[PDB]
């Protein structure tokens, strides 16, 4: 928690409209 | 000539009805229209799989009705023959037989004596079948968002994706391909959910008024049946406004995307019919994009349905290439999906042939005629690589026809009738030597006479469509390999079958000991050097070419060669080139300017070595010249090919730093972007090989010096430094070199480490108009490739040090970059994805412990495909070194349980490139049980697609392929 507390994975529902979205 | 194939057909009607999300069904009632060939044609053979039929009918006559499936397992469950051979050869066989290439029965309706007496009288019928598709467990798609109250009606879509043959799993036909017939269409759809096919718009209003529409699309143009596909719920966009009739789909809030991506496509269009000769020779070209692919590349009739990674939205500028690249393909095949058709599967490989080389005309005329030319090289590199890892990539026309093999190149499986044996290594590598075979023709005929055959062969072809179905004189639209042979000879014909049996038929890659000597260094023989090769587990002998030689200034020799290959040959001699102060530059190519005495220039009147630099024949050549040739070529030569080659040859052996020098000198100036990524990796091996020689600086921070000016740039580079996209490759890939760059003592980067730590804060706003991106991703690269294997010299994994102490900072900053993406995300998290393959790279120095529950959490279901594809090269790789034998079952598990075909696909093929296991090298004991569902799910649960079993058969390849596996 002190050094590197990496976000875990949301994973969602739709990716694409999202990595793909400018 | 003909099909020995019975039953000609004409029309076909489709109605997709009931088309469920909940069940997730769909029914629906097929009309054929047959003209039978012989009397007593009584047990009619179609075929499909996971199809339950509702009723079979012929003229208000519910007939017989054959249902097998032998595309399942072997006939005995527990076949103990578990080994590769038999498998291989049963299967074969078996699929072979599901084929109806011959009497065989999948769907036999059996005609009644009352018809068949309608048959001795007329051969003219009608066949009308209910069925209905389950959920489709291998046919079919129904991308659903996982929400199901209210965004399953909007936020879904449903199409196929599938191989060649894959109508077969879609609704039940022939031997899908080669039956050349016409369909009308019936589409079922919601009133807002459009549903695209082959053919044309030919009857919809708002249609049957009462709550849905529905879509007759109607192909009048004669096609086959393995060209149909319906892609459910899109949004229309025509992106017409240059040629008024090309038509674009795609899902919502995605669509102002196409409006950058899809142009480009009428210049393409443009290009294809100066090629042709003809129009786009359809009604109108349809194009959908979907979150998911069977086959990123996937082309049809009049449509190309494909993936919703190709958008490139105008700011992402590294798929400039990519997306018209594969829209490219996306062309090409199409017209050669369209209408040239193979007449068996081993007739097929002129379809991609030409269809590939095309597009690989496209490629010059279009962008970068070195980058071509590089594309080429690249094509020998995968080709090469592949039948030196394997055996041959053979162009069948010959059968072992009564139950004979004649197959060498059963080096793993068999191919000769077949596409489903295949492999992905093997399927693409079949393309590759397609593009490279029509390259022979070229440089054996004209390209005006390819142009003279293409034109006679559409032709032909829509001369023999669009008519009332000339009876018995029809099937000019297969245009296979004997026939088309015959047309190229008549067009010119030369000595193309020593070409055919050389290449199409003798599947060997060349190397070359094209052995240099040097005569003329005052010799009294002049100019000679001797022919040599053998190399055999894979080898092949091709005697009588030529050679291409350059002379200090002047002329490009070319000389001949045979066969019985101990030969030694000369030079068509260059001059006495002495006085060579005074002869400065007597022309060495036009008005190029050079002057070196700096090579052993008192009887050198050489310069370089070369066999075809036009790339004629699949080689691997290996010979030596004098190392001041190499270089100096690499000051200029007039081929990417010559200048990468010597890349490679200097990335072997030198170290002076003159050859330091010449790589920066090549670096710097207008000659070629990848030359100069290579150039880097040879500084890379080079200052590699700087260690007791470390005589020139820390490297390459003096190219970013003197090459980076922003404003004037005071000691660092940082700003804006884009448009000019020489500069934009080179920025992206330099810094990855220098991090190469090591000398032995701890192989202390720690200058270039604080340096790069320095390009990573110096990012920019929004001046760049070009979304910073890449340039993040390789510069996250090169801390992966700041590889630090020895820190923990005994037990330092584990929290210990916190581990120390630059490595930190590297996770510091790899930490920034996952959380950014987790927040900013910029496009596919391909800074998310260089990251995975960071921190897997630091778990193969035991920095982060060998643990994969990161990359495990990455490997998830609802996350993009790259993401997930990077974690499972990821954890294929720690199943390799680590023993985890639990996940390499979860892995099966999920090879086995997931929606998307892609993920398995890959999986498989990386899993096969990477394996854990290794064969004959049984640390892990496959034996157990390991080996026994291996074998299952060869045989079970693979029934969906084809390709899942190949790379299954890919697996029993390497891990114990060519016997028992020391189990019993």
């Amino acid at each position: 928690v002190s050094t590197f507390p990496l976000i875990a994975a949301r994973p969602f529902t739709i990716p694409y409209l999202t990595a793909l979205l400018p | 000539f003909e099909s020995p194939r019975p039953y000609k057909l004409t029309h076909q009607v489709v109605c997709i009805n009931n088309i469920n999300f909940q069940r997730k069904s769909v029914v629906g009632f097929v009309e054929l229209t047959i003209f039978p060939t012989v009397a007593n044609l009584n047990r009619i053979k179609l075929n499909s799989k996971q199809c339950r039929i509702y009723r079979v009918r012929i003229n208000d006559l519910e007939a017989a009705f054959i249902y097998n499936d032998p595309t399942l397992e072997v006939c005995h469950s527990e076949s103990k023959q578990r080994n590769l051979n038999y498998f291989s050869n049963a299967y074969a066989a078996a699929v072979s037989a599901v084929d109806p290439d011959a009497g065989n029965g999948e769907l036999c309706i059996k005609v009644p004596s009352e018809l068949w007496k309608h048959v001795d009288e007329l051969k003219v019928l009608k066949i009308h079948i209910n069925f209905s598709l389950d959920q489709p467990k291998g046919g079919l798609h129904f991308v659903v968002p996982s929400v199901e109250g209210s965004m399953a009606e909007r936020g879904a879509h449903v199409f196929s994706c599938g191989y060649q043959n894959s109508t077969r799993f879609w609704f039940p036909c022939v031997d899908s391909y080669s039956e050349l017939c016409t369909w009308k269409l019936e589409f079922t759809v919601d009133a807002a959910m459009v549903a695209v096919s082959n053919g044309d718009l030919v009857e919809t209003v708002y249609t049957h008024d009462m709550r849905k529409k529905t879509f007759h699309y109607m192909l009048t143009i004669p096609t086959a049946a393995s060209n149909i596909s319906l892609a459910i719920g899109p949004f229309e966009i025509l992106v017409d406004p240059y040629m008024h009739e090309v038509t674009h789909f795609c899902l919502p809030q995605l669509l102002p995307l196409l409006k950058h991506t899809t142009s480009y496509l009428h210049e393409v269009f443009e290009f294809y019919e100066e090629i042709l000769t003809c129009r786009y020779p359809y009604s109108c070209f349809k194009t959908v994009f979907i979150d998911e692919a069977y086959v990123e590349v996937a082309a049809y009739a009049s449509m190309s349905i494909f993936s919703t990674n190709l958008l490139h939205s105008a700011m992402i500028i590294d798929e400039t290439p990519l997306t018209r690249r594969c829209l490219a393909q996306s062309l090409a095949q199409q017209f050669f999906g369209c209408f040239i058709s193979r007449m068996s599967w081993s007739d097929e490989w002129v379809l991609k042939g030409i269809s590939g080389y095309i597009y690989g005309l496209w490629m010059k005329k279009t962008f970068g005629v070195n980058e071509y030319r590089h594309w080429i090289k690249e094509e020998l590199d995968k080709i090469v690589a592949y039948e030196l890892k394997t055996g041959g990539v053979l162009l069948h026309p010959i059968f072992g026809g009564g139950k004979e093999k004649d197959n060498p190149a059963s080096h793993l499986h068999f191919s000769i009738k077949h596409p489903h044996t295949l492999s992905w290594e093997y399927y693409s590598m079949f393309q590759c030597k397609a593009h490279l075979v029509m390259r022979l023709i070229e440089n054996r005929i004209s390209m005006e006479f390819m142009l003279q055959v293409f034109n006679k062969l559409l032709s032909l072809a829509s001369t023999a469509s669009s008519q009332k179905f000339q009876s018995h004189m029809w099937s000019q639209m297969l245009v296979s390999t004997s026939g088309f042979l015959k047309s190229i000879s008549n067009v010119s014909g030369k000595d193309i079958q020593p070409l055919i049996k050389q290449w199409v038929d003798q599947s060997g890659v060349v190397k070359f000991y094209g052995s240099f000597a040097f005569n003329r260094k005052r010799n009294v023989l002049e100019l000679e050097i001797k022919q040599d090769y053998t190399s055999p587990g894979t080898q092949k002998y091709v005697g009588p070419l030529k050679v291409t030689v350059q002379e200090l200034d002047g002329s490009f020799n070319h000389t001949l060669q045979i066969e019985e290959n101990s030969l030694k040959h000369d030079i068509p001699c260059h001059s006495k080139s002495r006085r060579n102060k005074k002869k400065k530059i007597p022309l060495m190519n036009g008005e190029e300017v050079d002057m070196d005495l700096s090579a052993m220039d008192a009887d050198s009147p050489l310069l370089w070595i070369r066999i075809d630099p036009d790339m004629s024949v699949l080689r691997k050549v290996e010979f030596e010249q004098a190392d001041f040739m190499w270089q100096y070529q690499l000051r200029y030569e007039r081929d990417v090919v010559a200048q990468q080659e010597s890349i490679l040859a200097l990335e072997k052996f030198p170290t002076p730093a003159s050859r330091l020098a010449l790589t920066d000198i090549l670096e710097q100036e207008q000659c070629f972007y990848r030359v100069r990524m290579s150039a880097c990796f040879c500084l890379a091996k080079i200052a590699n090989s700087m260690v007791s020689t470390w005589t020139g600086p820390p490297a390459m921070k003096s190219l970013f010096t003197r090459m980076f000016c922003c404003k004037s740039c005071p000691n660092i580079v940082k700003t804006n430094n884009f448009m000019s996209f020489q500069s934009y490759f080179l920025q992206k890939t330099m810094p990855v070199a220098m991090a190469l760059l090591r000398d032995v003592h701890n192989l202390c980067p720690k200058e270039v480490l604080t340096f790069i730590l320095d390009l990573i804060k110096y990012n920019d706003n929004r001046k760049n108009k070009f979304s910073d991106n890449y340039y993040r991703a390789e510069m996250i690269d090169a801390l992966a490739n700041s590889v630090t294997p020895a820190v923990s010299v005994n037990n330092e994994v584990r929290t210990l040090d916190n581990l120390n102490p630059d490595v930190r900072l590297i996770l510091e900053e790899i930490t920034r970059f996952l959380n950014m993406e987790k927040l900013l995300p910029s496009y596919r998290h391909t800074i998310t994805v260089s990251c995975l393959r960071a921190i897997r790279v630091l778990q193969k120095n035991g920095h982060v412990p060998s643990d994969p529950a990161l990359f495990k959490s990455y490997a998830e279901y609802g996350h993009f495909v790259d993401i997930r594809i990077a974690a499972l090269e990821a954890v294929v790789d720690y199943t390799k070194v680590d023993r985890s034998y639990e996940e390499l079952q979860w892995l099966l598990n999920m090879i086995q349980n997931d929606p998307v075909p892609y993920v398995r696909h890959k999986i498989l093929n990386m899993l096969t490139k990477n394996p854990p296991f290794t064969k004959n090298m049984e640390s892990p004991l496959c034996n157990e049980a390991l080996v026994d569902q291996l074998w299952k799910l060869m045989n079970s649960g693979t029934s969906h697609d084809w390709r899942l079993r190949c790379g299954a058969v890919d697996l029993y390849f390497t891990l114990f392929g060519l016997s028992r596996p020391s189990c019993l």
